[PDB]
């Protein structure tokens, strides 16, 4: 298992783009679909400042320059989740996007959860589910804030469980405990559009370079 | 509790009682139907008790034991159903299939 | 399991140092990937606060030199009664030609503010496009 | 960069409202 | 290649400046009953009401004309250190694009 | 063995943590009792844990039966673990002055072979931690819940020689008077190193303690200070 470990699980670590992620968007892409759209400064979070290219006419402008790197490290962590099979789980509370983000789950093997959070669901799973139950490898937030404009509980419940967190944040809301945050429009259909078709094509291009590599091993 | 051992083994009596009555009954064991299982027991064991289940029953362990146990993940411990966090992926998976049939429609005595 | 104070140090440091000290037998699936593609900032909670006195936000208003121009224009001649379409993303009101103009002049000419509107209404007009005061 | 934004007051600003006997005696 | 800032510089949103009192050419994308809900390329629907006058022409993919009157409607309250957000755009319907 | 007193249940030993659910064993947990009081009847526990290597927790338990208080207790203790960076595997890094809510706590590191001369739960939660050599004064109210909080956020928010060394990008080299003008180098940055030197200061604007300067000076009378007192 050794040889198997070294060859599989450690091998896409030694290269900084393993599953070519950096060709799935660009700045141009992003600003055709509006993710440089924020909030107006009256409803700005402080930490959300250092994302902030500027304020046009009162409404806040998301760096798309930052929001490049952001994704692109999001991605990868994402694509690298995705190829060690492990459990991920999406999460928005905005309920014009949860058809879509269902069937984008149902479509890239992965999980949803886009209705009410209940109390304990992460920090109390095992009397939720069962004592075996495995909790999600990879959580991603598409909107991090639920309808009364406060953060999701399931970023502090995931913060709890030492489950690392993906997640779009838009200028109202508080990156400080998603582990990968990517700056941009989360209310816009075409931004969020734009980011289900990212995380499921990269998420999809991991399973099936794990695939193939697990076949290339077996084959020599 | 009824383990699932016991609920096999129980099948297994059913069938061989099944077959028993048939040879009894003088009927082919072949084509003998649940049916003529009630029939039979009725007359054997007559019963003019009004409650119509404190009657003499001999019905397939399917109908009788409540047992139910379903497994939500593998061994790997991947759930099998994509809405598994929701904790009601039936029901929730039912009103997203709804829910996309009235999409589809909109881009387009009993109870 | 790992600790659950979310609120000290973040949850790499806190698994890394779970699984030194012995407390946690294996690593999660996740601590390689993070060690090798570690985020830009490392995620430890940190309360907002309110500002006071003279602490400002560093956030800066967006301006460009066409916008004095377009403010003149939209005080003079008003908003085009031609429609906006913001999906086209090459769309040309007429206060974009304005400037447009307005910049050219300025670049083949002197710069004198309002000969520089006049003459560009003069040229808009000239070209066909109606531009009512 | 040429397209980088500028440092300026507001040219949109409306002037502020006044009262119909403002500049009178 | 191009950067953020000349796409900032360049868009039509902002080209457009302050957005009241701006003609615009919305879409519409969901009908509930009689409220349409418009998309003028900002980050934020419209939500009208269906005219009385050729209400019918009114359909799902229609262009409409619309007066822009606030791209986000916010509102600071007493005892609040933050706007609260509508999350909707405030216009007014004008008619069908011809 | 009896606790800090013959009739406290404070100091006395709960034995490891139960298994937890996740399936991790903690055999090499120890817990201790640091209060018991009563909720007027159900029983309030303040337990900490601590395999005594770094790691080491702290929690409360609420119930009927003072038994379920101290299970309760001791396994949500176990999910709350600290990890506290010991200088030497015997000491702090560095003096560390905290004031949580109304208590204060000044802590001094020490050479080794010091003990520890602390407040008695301040000597519990430095057994259960690993640290062997210290001195702390605890002022204000002496509330041992905000004894506790106070102290393991101190713990937790001490610098390493390591970290100072990478932040300033220099050598950070100790000097021992038993080993004469020896300069042992503790700590060097992983990146490079800076080659213009710290500011000199002639002065430094350090905030003094007045307990700390009148003991030095020889004005510190006190006769319940430096007691002979058993080892600990
Ligand atoms: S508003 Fe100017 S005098 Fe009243
Ligand atoms: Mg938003
Ligand atoms: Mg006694």
């Amino acid at each position: 298992s050794t040889d198997f470990n070294d060859k599989i699980l450690n091998e896409p670590l030694k290269h900084s783009d393993f599953f070519n992620v950096k060709e799935l968007f660009s700045v141009r892409s992003l600003f055709d679909a509006r993710v440089h759209l924020g909030h107006k400064a009256g409803c700005r979070h402080r930490f959300m400042e250092p994302y902030i290219f500027g304020s046009r006419l009162d409404h806040d402008i998301i760096d798309l320059e930052q929001t490049a790197t952001h994704l692109q490290l999001a991605l990868n962590f994402t694509a690298h989740m995705a190829y060690r099979k492990g459990i991920i789980l999406f999460i928005s509370r905005n309920r014009q996007f949860s058809y879509l983000i269902e069937n984008m789950a149902r479509d890239c093997g992965e999980y949803a959860h886009t209705r009410y959070f209940r109390g304990g669901m992460l920090t109390n799973a095992r009397l939720l589910f069962g004592p075996t139950v495995r909790l999600p490898d990879l959580i991603i937030f598409l909107h991090t804030l639920n309808n009364i404009f406060e953060p999701h509980v399931a970023v502090r419940d995931a913060a709890k469980m030492n489950i690392p967190t993906v997640g779009i944040v838009d200028t109202n809301c508080n990156p400080c405990l998603i582990t990968y945050p990517v700056p941009g429009n989360d209310d816009s259909p075409l931004a969020v559009h734009l980011y289900c078709r990212l995380f499921q094509t990269a998420i999809t291009r991991a399973k099936e370079k794990r695939q193939q590599v697990e076949a290339l091993y077996r084959l020599q | 509790t009824y383990t699932e051992d016991f609920i096999k083994k129980q099948i297994e009596e059913f069938n061989i009682g099944k077959r028993h009555l048939a040879n009894m009954m003088g009927e082919d064991p072949e084509t003998f139907t649940q049916e003529d299982i009630d029939r039979a027991i009725a007359y054997l064991f007559p019963s003019g008790l009004f409650e119509k289940r404190a009657r003499p029953v001999m019905k397939h362990p399917e109908q009788i034991f409540p047992r139910q146990r379903a497994i939500q993940w593998g061994e790997d411990g991947r759930p099998f159903h994509y809405l598994f966090y929701t904790g009601k992926q039936s029901y929730y998976s039912l009103m997203h299939d709804v829910y996309g049939m009235l999409l589809n429609l909109e881009k387009h005595g009993s109870r | 399991a790992g600790s659950r104070l979310e609120t000290v140090g973040s949850i790499f440091s806190r698994t890394r140092d779970l699984v030194r000290a012995g407390v946690l037998k294996e690593k999660p699936l996740w601590f390689d990937v993070y060690d090798a593609f570690p985020p830009l900032r490392e995620p430890v909670f940190q309360r907002p606060r309110v500002r006071y006195g003279k602490a400002k936000a560093p956030i800066q208003d967006i301006w460009y030199h066409e916008d004095r121009i377009r403010a003149k224009f939209y005080s003079v001649y008003g908003s085009g009664q031609r429609a906006f379409d913001l999906f086209n993303p090459n769309f040309k009101s007429t206060c974009q030609r304005f400037v447009e103009k307005y910049t050219e002049l300025q670049k083949l000419g002197e710069t004198d503010e309002e000969k520089l509107f006049v003459e560009t209404g003069k040229a808009l007009l000239a070209e066909g496009v109606i531009l009512r005061r | 960069n040429e397209d980088l934004p500028i440092s300026m007051e507001n040219p949109y600003k409306e002037p502020l409202k006044k009262c119909i006997l403002c500049g009178k005696h | 290649v191009e950067s953020f800032a000349s796409m900032l510089r360049h868009s039509p949103l902002t080209q457009m400046g302050p957005a009241k009192d701006k003609l615009v050419i919305g879409r519409i994308f969901h009908i509930v009953e009689n409220d349409l809900y418009i998309d003028f390329g900002g980050k934020f629907h419209c939500v009208c009401r269906r005219p009385e006058v050729d209400g019918e022409k009114y359909q799902k993919g229609t262009r409409v004309r619309l007066r822009l009157l606030d791209l986000e409607l916010t509102s600071r309250f007493l005892g609040a250190t933050t706007d609260t957000t509508v999350l909707e755009a405030n216009a007014v319907l004008l008619g069908i694009q011809e | 063995e009896r606790g800090w007193s013959g009739n406290s249940w404070g100091g006395i030993s709960l034995g490891p943590p139960d298994p937890g659910p996740c399936g991790e064993t903690y055999e090499d947990f120890d817990t201790r009792i640091l209060e018991v009081r009563n909720v007027f009847k159900s029983i309030r526990v303040l337990v900490a844990v601590g395999n005594g290597k770094g790691a080491a927790g702290f929690s409360i338990g609420k119930a009927t039966d003072r038994m379920d208080a101290f299970r309760k207790a001791k396994n949500r203790a176990v999910h709350h673990l600290h990890y506290i960076e010991r200088y030497e595997d015997h000491t702090i890094f560095h003096d560390i002055s905290l004031r949580f809510k109304r208590t204060h706590i000044k802590m001094k590191k020490q050479p080794k072979g010091y003990g520890l001369r602390c407040h008695r739960a301040i000597i519990t939660i430095c057994r259960l931690i690993g640290i062997k050599d210290m001195y702390a004064k605890v002022s204000g109210s002496i509330n041992m819940l905000s004894l506790t909080q106070g102290l393991f956020r101190g713990l937790s928010r001490q610098e390493t020689h390591q970290q100072l060394a990478d932040k300033k990008g220099l050598h950070v080299v100790e000097i021992r008077e038993e080993c004469g003008p020896l300069p042992i180098v503790v700590a060097s940055p992983r990146g490079p190193l800076r080659k213009d030197p710290e500011p000199e200061d002639e002065v430094p604007d350090v905030k003094l303690d007045w307990e700390d300067v009148k003991t030095a000076q020889g004005m510190k009378r006190s006769v319940w200070s430096n007691l002979k007192r058993a080892a600990t």
